[PDB]
């Protein structure tokens, strides 16, 4: 994320891979993690959002919002996070995912995923589309509570 | 004896780090034919002919993570084609398994991989890197390839 008062320097930056504890080495994977569709490809924001209250730990009496970033892979993974320019980074902006694509496809729905679209309705209607042509409708539904 | 590194854990090489060690000339040179290396349950590499190993960091040359693989990873530090381990290869990387969309968890049956044409995907993307793809084994999650250099 640039800001155009400061147009060289990003005023957020998010990490997509989970690459926590190995530092000191280099660079030359990026072959072989594109072969497997682990590259980013495309994404869109949803409207603007009360965070579940899960996300925070127990000690905020104010409502939190931010605004849904969908970020799509080219294996046509989905991940989530809940961007604010306006809040403390205080676990804002954590990835979410990969999101689950009911109902369970034996094709994997495609390997060749391009574009995406997060039309502004309630709940959230997410377009997935690929370069063979065919495009997903994938209603977003927040997840189940175990039952114990 | 070689000047050979090797110390990152669960790093192994065919013919030992031993058995190199008595392939050694006296003059401080390790010459080998038919050397491979690799991380276990991970992956492995291999030179098809005769490989100079004199006075190499594997430890920095070498590295094979999941779904990963490479030789030389500061380019400036790449010698020309031919020379050290910048020369055509077999590599396999183990565990190559896809996700599935909607359970999560990687997807080990051999029947649903050949209904979605894993297989034919890795030949795809294999040909985009200009490498030339070889065998897939949906049993152990083995991807096969030759490349021509790092």
């Amino acid at each position: 994320i640039y800001s155009l008062r400061e147009p060289q320097t990003p005023t957020n930056v998010i990490i997509l891979s989970e690459a926590e504890e190995e530092s000191l080495v280099l660079n030359k994977g990026r072959a072989y993690t594109a072969s497997l569709g682990e590259t980013a490809v495309a994404f869109d924001f949803g409207p603007l959002a009360a965070v579940p209250k899960t996300l925070f730990g127990q000690n905020g009496k104010d409502e939190v919002v931010a605004y849904p970033l969908y970020i799509l892979y080219e294996n046509g993974e989905t991940f989530l996070t809940y961007i604010s320019l306006l809040h403390s980074p205080g676990n804002i902006g954590k990835l979410l995912g990969p999101l689950p694509m009911h109902p369970a496809a034996e094709d994997n729905y495609g390997y060749d995923a391009c574009a995406v679209l997060c039309l502004p309705c309630v709940p959230n209607i997410l377009v997935i589309a690929t370069e063979s042509g065919m495009l997903y409708h994938c209603v977003v539904l927040e997840g189940e509570e175990e039952d114990d | 004896p070689a000047g050979i590194i090797l110390t990152k854990v669960g790093y192994y090489t065919i013919p030992s780090m031993d058995d190199l060690a008595k392939i050694t000339n006296e003059k401080g040179e390790c010459i080998v034919s038919d050397f491979t290396i690799g991380r276990k349950g991970y992956g492995s590499i291999y030179f098809e002919g005769d490989v100079n190993l004199t006075n190499l960091n594997l430890d920095d040359i070498v590295h094979i993570r999941r779904k990963e693989v490479v030789v030389y990873l500061d380019d400036n530090q790449k010698p020309p084609v031919g020379e050290g381990l910048n020369r055509k290869a077999e590599v396999t990387l183990d565990g190559v398994w896809p996700t599935d969309k909607t359970s999560r968890c990687l997807i080990k049956s051999p029947d649903r991989l050949a209904d979605i044409n894993y297989e034919g995907r890795l030949e795809a993307v294999s040909r985009k890197q200009g490498a030339q793809f070889k065998e897939y084994r949906p049993e152990t999650g083995s991807w096969v390839f030759k490349v021509s250099h790092f």
